[PDB]
């Protein structure tokens, strides 16, 4: 997800 | 560990402190509106928004000590509530008018130019209406804004664990709303009036999300334009339980 | 003037437990499992409880006061959020399973016998499980669900939020009579109030649900249940 | 009409 990404960031 | 030694007014200053920009839509006042325009301008607007929200999630206090996988269902659940509270707040001291951006300012006439979005259009202005008699603060609205991120999804998830510390997290909010109106003077029996009537309101903000995100992710919306990838995957949060 | 402001928060207390309908027992091939019989079961039972609704609303200090068209609308708005409340309330003492009746305790597997149903289902316990760990009191109990009520379709005035305003001084004051320090009142307070999102939530969800064809074409609807529903279908996509 | 009208009466 996009979302788990820009999180993980 | 950092959230829950904060005093009140450092959980004020840092939720302060971490409030995302106001952005810019794209409007054209030389455009004319149309179904599709409007439906364009405000899905592009989300999507910026979406990204400084997920940066903002990360400097609420408690936030990143929850998982990552906890991190992605809070946002999923909340995103929604977390823009019309927003909107809702920065459209205070517009009577009859939703400030979506500095330069986009619209009326419940416009929100006709997309079926079934009056109806919701109605709802945010009587919520800023009454945001706006009650006077709400800045600091009031940074706390509501973190309540709503961090209860929205909480039902909804060792697991145990990551609740009970949003639970403790969300009682620190609730001592620093009380702290600040306290600090304003509002005798006892005025700040338990007051924090009941921000939280109820939150019940409103709840359905309005509710009801939008319904029509959000109906076919029909969904192909008014094209839309993000980000946006998609949020949205599809949430239709992958409606019938 | 609303003779509901001028009751004290004792007096305001005992109105609500008085006004408090009875638990209805289920039609006792009990344990249903399909589709059918399950929505058979539930409807029959929601069918009834909302005449006791109704009744219970017209003695909720201050609904009296309210337009024929107002009172109306608050019932249409938070018709499923009090039953679901309701639920949630009698479910306390059996933790894992819905108490929808005292002859109808169903578990989460049963709620895989209708498409949707599970998801709601788990958030109905969870809500339970909260509310018995936050140990809610009848007392606290009715108070929530007169704020339901009131609150779930206030915004379309005065008269509504200066009862409100008046039922958070009675959970405040039960709170304070329970022993409760200042700093534990405000926190539970707040975490009573919290806990109605996620009922509107669940209501949103699960009415989405039950306005649908597919919902609704399972077993023929009373037409007062079809009426309550088609309120919130008015505004669906 | 509404038989929730009705209801609210008596
Ligand atoms: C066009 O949106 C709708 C059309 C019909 C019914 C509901 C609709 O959604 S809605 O709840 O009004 C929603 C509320 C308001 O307008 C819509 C919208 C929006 C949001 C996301 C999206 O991808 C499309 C539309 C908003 C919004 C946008 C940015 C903000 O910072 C704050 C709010
Ligand atoms: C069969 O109901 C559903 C199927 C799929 C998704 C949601 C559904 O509804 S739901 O929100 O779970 C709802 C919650 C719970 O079960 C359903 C129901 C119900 C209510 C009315 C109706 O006309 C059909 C179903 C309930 C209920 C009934 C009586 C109570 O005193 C309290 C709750």
């Amino acid at each position: 997800k996009i979302l788990h990404r820009l999180l993980q960031d | 560990s950092l959230a829950l030694s904060l005093t009140a007014d450092q959980m004020v200053s840092a939720l302060l402190d971490a409030e995302p920009p106001i952005l810019y839509s794209e409007y054209d006042p030389t455009r004319p509106f149309s179904e599709a325009s409007m439906m364009g301008l405000l899905t592009n607007l989300a999507d910026r928004e979406l990204v400084h929200m997920i940066n903002w999630a990360k400097r609420v206090p408690g936030f990143v000590d929850l998982t990552l996988h906890d991190q992605v269902h809070l946002l999923e659940c909340a995103w929604l509530e977390i823009l019309m509270i927003g909107l809702v707040w920065r459209s205070m001291e517009h009577p009859g008018k939703l400030l979506f951006a500095p330069n986009l300012l619209l009326d419940r006439n416009q929100g006709k130019c997309v079926e079934g979005m009056v109806e919701i259009f109605d709802m945010l202005l009587a919520t800023s209406s009454r945001f706006r008699m009650m006077n709400l603060q800045g600091e009031e609205f940074v706390c509501l804004k973190s309540i709503i991120l961090l209860n929205s999804g909480v039902y909804t998830f060792k697991s145990l664990e990551e609740k009970d510390h949003i639970h403790r997290v969300l009682d620190k909010i609730t001592d620093t709303l009380i702290h600040l109106m306290a600090k304003a003077g509002l005798t006892l029996q005025q700040q338990h009036q007051r924090l009941a009537q921000l939280l109820l309101i939150l019940s409103h903000i709840r359905h309005m999300s509710n009801k939008g995100m319904e029509h959000l992710y109906s076919m029909k919306c969904k192909n008014v334009v094209p839309l993000s990838d980000l946006l998609l995957e949020m949205l599809d949060a949430h239709r992958l339980h409606a019938p």
